[PDB]
């Protein structure tokens, strides 16, 4: 029922709020003060305790202004002096913050926990089905509505009007085919380092071109930092990233990661050029995304006991075997050769290959064997590859043979 | 303060009094575990908040450059525009670090959050009728902040997260009968490419944050909506809700609850290193490490692919790769989580309309499903780092392997066994006390030597002492004395030292009487019910 | 490594002991003759442990550096576990 | 001594599960039965992969065999009579226990026919307990 | 037609019916000036459209770069990589000259 103004001003303040949440069907069944002793001692006892945690929130904060502002928060090396001072930096920030929030939210939890009244309330819920009128009325409007159009005696109208509508809906998301992309197109220009872009090739596909591949080990250099009237200057004109690498250099049960390393882009040996920028062509080549080959070295008695492929015959020279670095089952670095147990492991998924039974996964969810590069040695005794890889290297796909 | 012209003004023009009365008076119930949402909430702004600080400094480009920042143990590396600003929000920025760890930690947080909550959501029954639509879009949730945490972490360009990258690639490539096309679009080429740090970047900041929140959002609404749910207990129905108000109460505790959960954030955030990318280096195809892994809500998937045997189908010149089933199994176990309300619907025959929860105890099957669940993915989360176990811990790695294989079918039947069999002892215990009393645990000895442990009823009692047997009633039972307050203090002090007796009187009284009040209310609400039913 | 083999924690090494591990190739540890990893090289890989082993992290406590794993180990437990402290604090039991 | 009366919902009997109104209770036999078959298929298929060693495979079959056993009984239930004999001067099935300990208090039943030496002799003067014992 | 399911679920589990009822009965005046807020609307929707399809082929990066790509009236030339990718989403992209067309003439 309604209220005229003259009843809602005879009520009291308490009388007013029990009317407003009836009004919700809520009626609060119990509710009390939680100090309703006059001077109670444990009323000042417990605004201490919200006054603690405020106190500290003030502390924290103020605190972590400081810290943030005035500690020396820039980098400092191993052997600098204020290294301590700089590792702190981060630490402080968080512990003043920390104490700053937490102190805050403490306080409002103690405040919830002893000061404001404690209450059950009791709200009726209205859900389920609707009350049957507004069923039947709706329903009956949607009805008038869908006869009232005369839309469903037009078969052609409806059936033209969802074709275009379809039809439109492909026009809207057409454009989405700029991201199609034929993986068999080769990539744009020539053949490169990286290979046509495609799955089936690698910077190892050069050989086909006739050009000479050397197999080249990662010196691991970076720029120099030229310094002169002009400024400062990282530079990399005089830098192999990648240099030849002999027959001798590996001890018995030893492995290297090497790169295709074009005849064109050598600057080693006694033909350097100081000058000869080939940084930024070899850094391309380390970078490829299957490009990494893992050359061991076998010991004798290792390689009294090693097992061939079919056609994967004279791919090795003497005991120096060719494998590509790249995981069979889903494309890790296979880096990890057990020198003695001769097992090539990968620390993605465990699988384990068989140097000695032509990389054949013997552990894991690898099923297929390594690939295997031809190598050779040149007239000057530097390891290049002989020839190109007889498999797709890296994972497998769906067009892919065995 | 003169609030009355501001109250006119709004109400005079928006007609509102009515409208924001309703929401000052709506109702919660206050269990302890209705508040594992609100930490997903409040992570999630915190990872908004953060995540918008660190794109004022991040350039997520692969193109190249020579390094020349403040890290100097990496000047002069060629690093690509991603790495480089990752290093200098790290440490050329001030108090950069600092807010990349605390957006870090706040995505753990995010996840663990919303994995605790969905497992009160389905221990407790919330899901079902007419609630299955939270629980569809919860999972989707949960999937896309997975998903979100993935790319997030793949954007600074580290050789741990482009590690991770390539086995994305790999496994995309794998696909038939399309895998190959899949890749070139999601790539744009062969993997690196260009365009897959920016296109990694756009999803991470705009695309997938727009959905979580537009979920989120339709999630909090029908939650608001559908008044939540409540555990049985003296009062409560199916139709009402028994708590506290929105207004003083309950907004209070949530900004209070929020606070916590800022605060514990920052702290985490200065104290503790987390994935500390200047160790780790550029990324490198021709270069791994040992402790690979995943982030940790990404482990269960690592698991899957250790696990499985090396299975090819060649049919010959085509191939299926192993890893292809580990995709099927991550759809079952996907669609097995989405669709779980209709099964549970087809298999029991329920579908009622629940506002009451169910304790896990009373329905056993559900909870050993659970369970097992809860251990299949553990086996799986340990599966993923079976190698840092194996190293930490002097097991064989392998043996971790088939530890994985086998655990996966031995456990999750262990674990149902186990927890079927707990389950209904717990509901046993629960009718000890419901039909001969609180075990008190005094023992008295009679006249005739008989030791006999003295019982606490809930209940009438026939003429020979014995309790009337009471029903089950899905609500908690007391088991010991303490529950029912005779162990309360009826001292009332300081620590140093007592009150005046006039006020201990006093107070002791008034507590009194409040206690028995709120019995009666809530016995009266009680027989009220039972009227309702007639 | 396989069958209960490891990459030990390099932290106990001293410098010589890093050299001769290096060049002499411990168990299924792959050798590394002078030839290959030159002296320049083995100078800088030991300065790299080294460094490392010896500075501290900037960003706190390193959950020895074991990556997502540990870090994972220290949310998804005492993270979670905390909070739910506080959420029975704030909130009610049955 | 008095209780509720027992009820069955889905097939499951409160005595066996208590609160079977009160959730899903169950998990059929067969489908127990097809858990573990399906997953036995799956245990034996490990066997198959590229792996050389054999403490998997005897990991494996022992498991099997433990699992398919488990499995036989569960389906073949074995169970067993309850034994009928009577040794070491037990008792046939129908005897009634008196309490010994009440008969020694009261000296009644089997404590009841002591003689007047006997009597003395659990320092009871038989003249304090003739009125009282029975005629 | 098996509306009668559907509609019986959707209320049973919203108690929706009287509130759409009150949505679908909502009167508009018909006036053609209260057509153009729409317009904006309409602009808006579109903008954001193909807003997140540039993303996909666009880099924000200032870095230099020499340009090989599809218009080669520019190869050779050094730009940074915004400019770049602009260029590549104008001629390498099919449809993408189209795309960006539309997005600047919905702003305007
Ligand atoms: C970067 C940041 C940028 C800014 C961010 C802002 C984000 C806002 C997003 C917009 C909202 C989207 C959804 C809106 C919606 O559903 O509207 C339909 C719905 C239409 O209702 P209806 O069914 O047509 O009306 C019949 C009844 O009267 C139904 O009404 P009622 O009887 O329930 O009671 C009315 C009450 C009902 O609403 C509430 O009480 C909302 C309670 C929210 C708290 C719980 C969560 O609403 C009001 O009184 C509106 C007051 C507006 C004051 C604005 C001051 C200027 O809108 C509302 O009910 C109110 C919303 C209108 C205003 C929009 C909100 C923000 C305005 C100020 C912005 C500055
Ligand atoms: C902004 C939204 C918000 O904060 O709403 C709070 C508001 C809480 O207000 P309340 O005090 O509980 O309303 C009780 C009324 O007496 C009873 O409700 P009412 O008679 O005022 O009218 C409710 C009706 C009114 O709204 C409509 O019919 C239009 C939808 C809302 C506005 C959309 C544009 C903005 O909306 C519904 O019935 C929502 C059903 C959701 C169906 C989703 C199925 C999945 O919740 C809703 O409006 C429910 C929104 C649910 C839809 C979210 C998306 C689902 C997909
Ligand atoms: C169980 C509890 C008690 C176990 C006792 C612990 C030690 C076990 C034991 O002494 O087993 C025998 C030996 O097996 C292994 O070598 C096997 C041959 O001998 C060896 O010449 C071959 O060369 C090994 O073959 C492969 O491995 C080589 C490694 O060089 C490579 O050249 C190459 O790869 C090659 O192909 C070969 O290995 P399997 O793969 O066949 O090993 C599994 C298994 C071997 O026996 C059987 O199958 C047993 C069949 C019947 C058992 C039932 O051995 C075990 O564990 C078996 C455990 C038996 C003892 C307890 C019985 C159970 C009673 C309690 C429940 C090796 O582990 C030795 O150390 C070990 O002493
Ligand atoms: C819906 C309408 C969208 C239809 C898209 C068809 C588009 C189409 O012709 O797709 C070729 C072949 O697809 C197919 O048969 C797939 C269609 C299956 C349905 C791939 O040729 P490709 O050699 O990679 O050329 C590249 C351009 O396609 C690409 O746009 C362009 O951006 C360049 O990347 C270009 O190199
Ligand atoms: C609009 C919202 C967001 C923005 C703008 C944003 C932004 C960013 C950016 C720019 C990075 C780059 C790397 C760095 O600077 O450290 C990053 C890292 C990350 N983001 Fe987000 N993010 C958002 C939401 C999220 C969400 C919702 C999650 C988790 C569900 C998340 C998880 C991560 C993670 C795990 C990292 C790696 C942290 C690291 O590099 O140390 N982000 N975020
Ligand atoms: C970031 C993700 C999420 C957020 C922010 C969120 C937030 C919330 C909040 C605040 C509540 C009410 C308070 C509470 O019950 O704790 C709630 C309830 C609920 N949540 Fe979520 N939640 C999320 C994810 C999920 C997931 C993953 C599920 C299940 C798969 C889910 C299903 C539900 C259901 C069914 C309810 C209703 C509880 C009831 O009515 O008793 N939500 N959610
Ligand atoms: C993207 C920006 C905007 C959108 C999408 C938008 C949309 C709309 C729509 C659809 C209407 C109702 C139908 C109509 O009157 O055309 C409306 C009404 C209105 N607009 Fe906007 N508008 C925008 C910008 C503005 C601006 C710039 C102003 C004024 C400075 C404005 C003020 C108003 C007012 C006061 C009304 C209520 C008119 C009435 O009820 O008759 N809006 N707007
Ligand atoms: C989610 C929303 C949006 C996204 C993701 C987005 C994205 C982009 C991107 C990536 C570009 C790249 C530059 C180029 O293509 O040349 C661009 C250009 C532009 N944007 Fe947006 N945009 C959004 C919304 C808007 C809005 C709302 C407006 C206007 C109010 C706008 C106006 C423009 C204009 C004028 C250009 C220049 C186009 C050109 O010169 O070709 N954009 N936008
Ligand atoms: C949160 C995050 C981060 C993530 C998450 C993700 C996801 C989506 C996940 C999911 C999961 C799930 C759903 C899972 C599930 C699982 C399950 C359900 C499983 C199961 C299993 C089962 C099995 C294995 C079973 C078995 C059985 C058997 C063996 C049985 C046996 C029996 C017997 C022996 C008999 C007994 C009796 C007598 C002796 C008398
Ligand atoms: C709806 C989703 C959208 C729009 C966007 C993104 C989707 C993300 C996917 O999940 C949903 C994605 C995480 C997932 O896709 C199958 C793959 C990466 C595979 C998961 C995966 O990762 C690894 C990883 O990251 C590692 O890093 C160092 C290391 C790993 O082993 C050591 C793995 C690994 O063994 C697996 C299986
Ligand atoms: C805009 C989208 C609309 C969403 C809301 C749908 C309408 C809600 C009511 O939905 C619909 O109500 C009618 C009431 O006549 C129900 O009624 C059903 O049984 C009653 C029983 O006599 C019949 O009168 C009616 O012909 C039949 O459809 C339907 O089973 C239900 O699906």
């Amino acid at each position: 029922k309604q209220y005229t103004t003259q009843e809602l001003n005879a009520m009291s303040n308490e009388d007013l709020a029990r009317l407003g949440t009836e009004l919700d069907d809520v009626t609060i069944a119990y509710r009390k003060e939680r100090f309703p002793i006059a001077n109670d001692p444990a009323e000042k006892r417990a605004a201490r305790a919200v006054t603690f945690w405020l106190v500290l929130g003030i502390i924290g904060g103020l605190g972590f202004l400081a810290t943030y502002i005035f500690w020396p928060w820039e980098y400092k090396a191993h052997g600098d002096e204020g290294l301590l001072a700089y590792t702190l930096y981060t630490p402080m920030l968080g512990i003043t913050s920390g104490l700053c929030i937490l102190s805050l939210g403490f306080a409002v939890v103690l405040y919830v926990k002893k000061f404001i009244p404690e209450e059950i309330a009791v709200q009726r819920r209205h859900d389920g089905p609707s009350e049957e009128v507004d069923r039947r009325t709706i329903v009956a409007l949607l009805n008038d509505s869908w006869q009232t159009s005369t839309l469903g005696r037009r078969k052609l109208i409806m059936g033209l009007a969802g074709g275009g509508a379809v039809l439109a809906g492909l026009t809207i998301i057409a454009p989405m085919g700029g991201m199609i992309k034929n993986p068999w197109n080769p990539k744009e220009g020539p053949m490169d380092v990286q290979g046509d872009g495609t799955l089936w090739t690698s910077g190892w596909t050069l050989v086909e071109n006739d050009v000479k591949v050397y197999l080249g080990r990662d010196t691991a250099a970076i720029a120099e930092s030229h310094t002169d009237a002009t400024g400062e200057h990282w530079s990399t004109t005089g830098v192999s990233r990648l240099v030849r690498m002999r027959p001798e250099d590996l001890a018995a049960a030893s492995m290297e990661t090497v790169f295709p390393l074009p005849a064109e882009m050598v600057n080693d040996g006694a033909e350097y050029d100081p000058a000869k920028d080939v940084y930024e062509h070899q850094m391309h080549s380390v970078h490829g995304p299957r490009n990494a080959v893992m050359l061991i070295r076998l010991r004798t008695a290792d390689a009294e006991k090693v097992i061939e492929r079919e056609g994967q015959e004279s791919f090795h020279y003497g005991d120096y075997y060719a494998y590509s670095k790249i995981c069979t089952h889903i494309g890790c670095p296979t880096s990890l050769y057990e020198a003695q147990t001769n097992r090539i492991l990968c620390p993605c998924h465990q699988s384990q290959f068989d140097a000695l039974h032509y990389g054949k996964p013997v552990f894991g969810p690898a099923a297929r064997a390594l690939p295997q590069l031809p190598i050779t040695v040149d007239e000057e005794g530097y390891l290049i590859a002989a020839g190109n890889f007889i498999e797709p290297l890296g994972p497998a796909f769906w067009e892919r043979k065995s | 303060m003169s609030l009355a012209t501001v109250g006119n003004n709004l109400d005079s023009r928006y007609t509102m009094a009515s409208g924001i009365r309703r929401q000052i008076n709506k109702v919660f119930p206050t269990h302890w575990s209705f508040m594992l949402g609100e930490i997903a909430l409040y992570s999630f702004i915190v990872l908004l908040l953060t995540g918008v600080y660190l794109t004022l400094f991040f350039d997520p480009s692969i193109t190249k450059v020579i390094y020349d920042g403040g890290y100097l143990p990496l000047n002069g590396v060629e690093m690509s525009r991603a790495y480089a600003t990752a290093l200098d929000i790290s440490f050329e920025v001030r108090g950069g670090l600092f807010i990349r760890q605390m957006h870090h930690w706040a995505a753990l947080l995010f996840v663990v959050s919303m994995l605790v909550h969905m497992l009160r959501i389905f221990f407790t029954g919330a899901f079902r009728r007419p609630r299955e639509a939270n629980w569809i879009i919860g999972v989707v949730l949960i999937i896309l902040g997975m998903a979100e945490g993935f790319m997030g972490y793949s954007l600074p360009d580290d050789l741990l997260s482009g590690v991770g990258l390539r086995i994305m690639s790999a496994i995309i490539v794998g696909l038939p009968i399309i895998g190959t096309w899949m890749h070139w679009l999601i790539f744009g080429g062969d993997f690196p490419s260009d365009l897959m740090l920016d296109r990694f970047y756009i999803a991470h900041v705009l695309i997938i944050p727009a959905i979580l929140l537009g979920l989120i959002a339709a999630h909090l609404a029908l939650v608001w909506y559908q008044k939540h749910t409540q555990f049985p207990g003296a009062g409560r129905t199916e139709n009402n809700v028994i708590g506290i108000r929105i207004m003083p109460l309950f907004a209070v505790k949530a900004v209070a609850f929020g606070l916590i959960v800022f605060g514990f954030l920052a702290l985490l955030a200065g104290v503790t290193t987390i994935n500390a990318i200047w160790n780790l280096g550029p990324y490198n195809p021709s270069q791994v490490s040992a402790g690979s892994q995943p982030d940790v809500y990404m482990l269960w998937t690592d698991g899957a692919a250790r696990v499985m045997p090396a299975w090819e189908l060649y049919l010959g010149n085509y191939t299926i790769p192993a890893v292809f089933w580990v995709a099927v199994m991550l759809g079952i176990l996907v669609v097995l989580l989405v669709t779980y309300p209709f099964i549970e619907r087809k298999f029991t025959g329920d579908d009622a309309h629940h506002n009451l929860l169910q304790r896990p105890r009373d329905v056993p099957v559900r909870t050993s499903l659970g369970v097992m669940a809860l251990v299949f993915y553990i086996l799986l989360t340990v599966s993923g780092g079976n190698d840092v176990y194996a190293m930490q811990f002097h097991v064989s790695l392998n043996a971790m392997t088939w530890i994985g294989r086998i655990g996966l079918i031995v456990g999750p039947a262990i674990a149902y066994f186990i927890t079927y069999r707990l389950c209904i002892g717990l509901q046993r215990s629960d009718r000890e006390v419901l039909e001969h009393g609180i075990e008190t645990g005094i023992i008295k000895q009679m006249p005739n030597g008989a030791f006999i442990e003295v019982h606490q009823p809930l209940g009438p009692v026939d003429d020979h002492g014995h309790p009337i047997p009471l029903p089950y009633a899905g609500a908690a039972v007391p088991k010991q004395m303490n529950q029912l307050g005779y162990a309360e203090v009826e001292t009332r002090g300081g620590f140093f030292g007592p009150d005046p007796e006039d006020i201990r009187a006093k107070a002791k009284e008034i507590e009194h009487a409040n206690h028995i009040e709120e019995a009666n209310t809530l016995r009266a609400l009680n027989e009220a019910n039972i009227e309702r039913d007639k | 490594l396989s069958s209960g083999k490891y990459a030990p924690n390099l932290d106990a090494a001293n410098e010589q002991e890093i050299y001769q591990a290096m060049l002499t190739g411990p168990q299924n540890m792959p050798k590394f003759s002078d030839r290959q990893l030159s002296a320049d090289e083995k100078k800088d890989i030991i300065a790299f442990i080294k460094s490392t082993k010896e500075t501290p992290s900037p960003g706190g406590y390193s959950l020895g550096s074991l990556g997502p794993v540990a870090e994972g180990l220290f949310m998804w437990v005492f993270g979670i576990l905390v909070l739910v402290a506080a959420a029975m604090w704030i909130g009610s039991r049955s | 001594s008095h209780t509720i009366e027992p009820e069955i919902y889905r097939g499951v009997s409160t005595l066996d599960e208590p609160s079977a109104a009160w959730g899903w209770h169950g998990l059929k036999r067969n489908t127990i039965q097809l858990a573990g078959w399906i997953s036995v298929l799956f245990m034996l298929g490990y066997n198959f992969g590229n792996h050389k060693g054999h403490v998997e495979t005897i990991w494996l079959l022992v498991i099997t065999a433990l699992l398919v056993i488990g499995l036989l009984i569960h389906l073949f239930e074995p169970k067993l009579s309850q034994v009928r004999t009577i040794t070491s001067r037990n008792k046939p099935v129908g005897h009634v226990e008196p309490d010994w300990t009440y008969d020694q208090a009261t000296l009644t039943g089997t404590w009841g026919n002591l003689t007047d030496s006997q009597l003395r002799s659990v320092n009871i003067e038989p003249s304090r307990v003739a009125h009282l014992r029975a005629a």
